[PDB]
């Protein structure tokens, strides 16, 4: 791996420092250099123990006039790529480029050496191995560094841009993969420029990725509104003010099941998710919310408020039978019984509550048959990642689903504990509210900071909790154990006990007390002790620590719930029968534009 | 002007060795090998915003003509935004350019401009 | 203040009273108070009179003004 | 003492030390008002530390340098009172003008009130 | 001490008033200094009266003219040291050197002063006293005055670079413990070059500290660096990037008996802790600690923790008996007793809890076998202080197997009372998870936020708290000591009053009232008082103050887990055998090097 490369690079250095023909390659040695090639039994097709060109030595440490006399005397090296297990097809041509010798250039050009050699090996790959990865082609090595005249030159001797690599990396795509350097727009321009023809745009790579599409999910705002430029078209300006209009169907994704906007919110970067505030996109998506996504929201979410209340009293009234026998104990009580199946339905009020039931299952049921197939379509992995998406919302909801698909089975057996699944599904299911908190604008990103802090900072709580909790558990109980129980209490035995002290650490329970009789003489310091590391000490300093890191979580929710709610506005809107939603744009195809939609915008600004 | 010659007056007084209230060459010898005051205020006189001289003179709270951290942070208090103490130390490594711990109104204005 | 005021308060024989008698040195009934310093010697603050004698907060400063 | 009552000036100090100049002669210094107030002490409780070390300028006496440090002395004579009832430090520390108390960060007063603490009053205050 | 100084100097002082000789030499009153050179009768051996003389005189005064004329009536005075306790070997010589007259250290020179006298004064010293430490040689004024010229000049004329000073210091060293400028990063590479050759830079001081080691310790990173770029070896660049490399030869001293990391992580001055940020042995202990140190820690807790639990059910299952006496007594229930140990050792259930008691026994021993032997190398109390090492981890740990060995003794000698350091030694090795909670990012800084914030100010809220219940628990006593406890019921007597106002305070439990019964006037009152002056006012005090000061520290407290995660990490590896810890470094001798390791590294540059 990352270790083998030093041991690599350190006995190809000792290899390089082995050869005296390349001792005085790599240190132009131009006397030395006479002598050797003076010599014609020496054999100057030399090539190191990873394999290497002597001239590749030479371009590498920029003894150009060396490389000439090589060229004089052995052009052929020229044209040979790098045997390499890293570097597979490497030539002084990559070289020469990426550290721009012109004059190099055009001598190796002088020997004519083919441009369009491929150099793919191991460690030209995007990898976090690789520092920065570029891609294969000269032509993409002249365009990242941004040379002009090298590759005009390239042009000028073939090198045709309409290329591809592995992964399907063309021109365009390791363009926008760059860091920002203002000298990539205006090659990218230069190199537009220079296409003469379908569009050379419009191939996608491998993956199935057109270039405006790795720019939208990779989100560099200024290329996307450079781009973007080419799309604008004005209209009219009067005074102060001026009226435009913006094509929208390239953002549209319209035909794709490869959507656009869903494939700009399914990402990892957080850097994409700023491109929302793009001029178009914000419009648009404010535009779809108004107009459609707040009263569909808000229609459903009353819908499933009336739905879980007949949950609610079909798990009021259980069957219920008194207990048959007799329990004959104190610390024993059982008075009520399950009722059977077939002495329960038997009333007109039995009627009620079994079509109140059979509502709620019917219900999960299309619940189940609406969840399931989205999972195969998306990493699943990813599904619950994102709380954008609220994937940790959707386990819990696809749990309540799953127990209350199964506590009908306990009662088609018979079988006791019936209350054992039916309370934990019904504690779990009514907090299947919290995604609909995100529709309300005042209510939004408060359970977001929520869902923030539940993962931040309370498992660092809980993980010291247990051991001085467990300590001072297994301390009280070896205090109580010499005493009669019935006058003490909270100390019986050692779970009682170790669940006592979690009831009076975070103060349910009053501190345990008697009047009448007296007390162990050794209790007295080890409880004094427990309250003063406990209570005011670090329940405080978790208070404080919540406020600390409350102001410096708390800007950033804001864009986040703003993110939330045009994903929420896609799901809403994709899964939905077509009629309801019309066709969004300016249909000029009435208007002799011609099946192409449009977007009429005008901003008053100063001048 | 006032914060001109206070910058003259602790310079007078750097120069001023023995604080007798003169300059002698002595006191100038001293100086050479490590490269009266209206006299010095007459010599420099030849050699030499509103707002900003506003903006000066209600910060500089005993009108030293320097500012300093305890003023700053007290501004920084009356300003209303929490901060700590250690990066208004970095505000006067930000601004002190002669290394002083203070600035005058030539290091305020080349930071406002 | 607490100082000065036990001080104030508390009788003169546990204390004699601090200062330098000059007199024993013959300057005479006033005392005085030795004290150095060691000062840094910044030449940028030097070399333009002697040549004569030949961002949280900076933003919103630059705002309020 | 009315220079010393006045928005503080560097400006104001050099017409201060101009009219020390022109007293030609008693000690014209030594003159208290109705209050009984020194303009020492009036500079004292009023605290403008600029006019106060313009006042301590000619209280000093220098000793020596040496290369990069330098040894002085000062005259504590004005500064302790003590022959008197009314002491300098109290009738600094109480006051109703708040700045008042910036003037014990002064080089002459601040160690020495920190030395005659440290040597004497922690102890007695302790065993108190 | 202090005073003292002050005092000898201020007669030094009245000895310089004195004679009208050196009155006349600080004045430089050359006239009058012609008379007294004209007078055979002006003694001229005369010098100061407390340890001086007067050519040291027209030193501190500059009054080179009167030098020049003091010098040829008195030449040998130039060349003479006197004898003042602070000042013992000075000579004019220093004083020159420190005012960079030139011209004066020529004329010094033209007479012949001898540049390797050396001067070692009481006040010449490291000391707090001190304000200025210059080191002892003229070499070492003139290399912290930074006068190129004079010391080549001392170059030119004797002064040999090798010198050895008290405390066994070089040049080297008092240019490291030096307030930083740029300017002895140039006075350095300036004596480096004019240095011919073993090596000097090989030497140590008295302590045995090498100047690199030393530069370590003191974190001058910026000389730290520069002196790294001696030994920083490029390989190749290309396009955006470069690749060298770094002999790590002397920042490992593996061979050495103190390394530099740990000499450099056990430091009681603070800016150190930055100088593992430089990019070489951050590379170092970042590849250390990934590759092996982590599932150490991991399984070596894991053990601990199986350790504990099998102790914890050791605890639990003491062998026990009925209570044999009758109570007679009301207000008295204690119907447990303990058992003897011929009658204990009785069953096959006492056979396993005795085999654990002897897992108990035997794990506890080994703490002991492990640490003590640790303890004399380093100064306990330097050893307790150092938070980084977790020195209060150690506090704990002892006194736990001091315990845990004290109770089986006391169980031996059929002692009773052994349930309390029972459990005393249970919650004490319980709470000593928390070095082991060390070892998570996530869980790493909030106990050393909490472990600062325990010291921070829970005493100043502690006593204030003692104070003022020891006012409420007497009052409630006064006024509850008349009446019937069979209603009231917490106020007997004064030690189960006190306890019950502690209780109450808290709000833990609920205020006293029965409402059946009447109830005395005063204690509305002071009740009333004692909560409002109690409950909700300062208590929520001590949570602002709180929320401010973990305000403040959020900012350090990660830098300090950085540092500690690395002294743990030299401490495992000192401990743990070597064949479990394999050379980290490139042998070159494969690559004909010879015997060094490297490390090669590179990136693009900004
Ligand atoms: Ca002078
Ligand atoms: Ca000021
Ligand atoms: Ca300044």
């Amino acid at each position: 791996w990352e270790q083998y490369r030093d041991r690599v690079n350190m006995l190809q250095q000792e290899r390089i420092r082995d050869s005296p023909l390349l001792q005085a390659a790599k240190e132009n040695d131009l006397r030395l250099l006479k002598i050797l090639l003076l010599n014609q039994s020496c054999d100057f097709q030399q090539r190191g123990a990873v394999g290497e060109t002597a001239l590749h030595v030479a371009a590498l440490y920029d003894n150009l006039e060396a490389a000439t006399l090589l060229m004089e005397a052995a052009p052929e090296l020229a044209k040979e790529p790098a045997l390499c297990e890293p570097f597979v097809g490497q030539t002084a041509l990559h070289i020469a480029v990426m550290n721009q010798n012109l004059n190099l250039v055009r001598a190796l050009l002088a020997r004519g050496a083919s441009v369009s050699a491929r150099a793919t090996g191991a460690a030209f790959r995007r990898s976090p191995h690789n520092l920065i990865y570029y891609g294969e082609h000269p032509l993409s090595f002249a365009a990242c560094v941004g040379s002009e005249e090298i590759v005009r030159l390239l042009i000028e001797h073939g090198a045709d841009i309409r290329a591809q690599d592995s992964l399907g990396n063309t021109v365009l795509h390791i363009l926008i993969l760059q860091p920002n350097k203002t000298f990539a727009c205006q090659m990218y321009n230069l190199l537009l420029s220079y296409d003469e023809h379908q569009s050379l745009e419009l191939v996608p790579n491998h993956q199935g990725l057109t270039p405006f599409k790795l720019a939208g999910v990779e989100g560099n705002t200024v290329m996307f509104q450079h781009l973007m430029q080419k799309r604008k078209h004005v209209q009219w300006t009067c005074g102060p003010l001026t009226s435009t209009l913006y094509d929208l169907t390239e953002i549209d994704s319209w035909g794709e099941e490869l959507s656009f906007l869903e494939l700009v919110v399914s990402s990892k970067k957080r850097e994409a998710r700023q491109i929302l505030e793009q001029t178009p996109v914000k419009e648009l998506v404010s535009f779809k919310w108004k107009k459609y996504g707040r009263p569909y929201f808000c229609v459903l979410a009353s819908l499933y408020i009336l739905y879980m209340i007949c949950f609610t009293t079909c798990c009021i009234y259980r069957p219920l039978k008194l207990r048959d026998d007799n329990r004959t104990d104190p610390r024993d009580i059982t008075i009520l019984q399950q009722k059977l199946l077939q002495e329960a339905y038997v009333t007109h009020q039995d009627n009620i509550r079994l079509v109140g039931e059979l509502v709620t299952v019917t219900g999960a049921v299309i619940i189940l048959l609406l969840e399931i197939p989205d999972i195969f379509r998306v990493g699943a992995s990813r599904y619950f990642g994102q709380t954008i998406l609220g994937g940790p919302f959707h386990v819990i909801i696809i749990t309540y689903a799953s127990l209350v698909l199964l506590t009908m089975v306990m009662r088609l057996t018979n079988m006791n504990g019936e209350v054992v699944p039916l309370s934990f599904a019904l504690v779990l299911g009514w907090c299947s509210v919290m995604y609909f908190a995100r529709g309300f604008q005042m209510l939004g990103p408060f359970t977001i900071m929520i869902q923030k802090m539940i993962f931040g900072d309370l498992m660092r709580f809980c993980w010291l909790m247990a051991v001085v909790i467990l300590g001072f558990a297994s301390a009280f109980h070896i205090t109580f154990q010499t005493e009669d129980p019935n006058n003490l209490g909270e100390f019986s035995d050692y779970p009682t006990a170790l669940f006592s002290t979690f009831e009076l650490f975070l103060t349910i329970i009053d501190g345990p007390a008697n009047y009448s009789v007296d007390l162990p003489f050794m209790y007295c310091i080890t409880y004094a002790a427990f309250a003063i590391i406990a209570t005011l000490l670090m329940l405080n300093l978790f208070i404080a620590m919540m406020g600390d890191t409350h102001w410096r979580v708390a800007q950033e929710r804001d864009e986040l719930w703003r993110a939330q709610v045009v994903a929420t506005t896609v799901m809403l809107e994709r899964k939905m029968p077509r009629f309801l939603w019309p066709r969004s744009g300016i249909c000029g195809y009435e208007y002799g534009l011609g099946d192409r939609w449009f977007l009429r915008v005008e901003n008053h600004h100063d001048q | 002007t006032e914060e001109q010659i206070a910058e003259f007056k602790e310079a007078f007084s750097l120069f001023d060795k023995d604080g007798d209230g003169t300059i002698t060459t002595k006191e100038l010898g001293t100086v050479m090998r490590s490269l009266d005051f209206p006299e010095f205020l007459t010599m420099m006189a030849r050699k030499m915003e509103e707002e900003i001289r506003e903006a000066f003179r209600v910060f500089d709270k005993d009108g030293n003509g320097y500012i300093s951290a305890a003023e700053l942070r007290h501004v920084m208090t009356n300003l209303g935004e929490k901060l700590t103490d250690e990066e208004v130390d970095e505000m006067i490594r930000e601004a002190d350019i002669d290394g002083d711990g203070q600035v005058n109104y030539e290091e305020f204005v080349q930071m406002m401009t | 203040a607490t100082t000065v005021m036990l001080e104030r308060k508390m009788p003169r024989f546990l204390w004699p009273r601090s200062g330098i008698c000059g007199y024993e040195y013959g300057l005479g009934d006033r005392w005085f108070l030795r004290v150095e310093n060691h000062h840094d010697q910044n030449p940028l603050r030097v070399l333009r009179y002697v040549e004569a004698f030949k961002h949280r907060g900076w933003e919103i400063l630059r705002r309020n003004t």
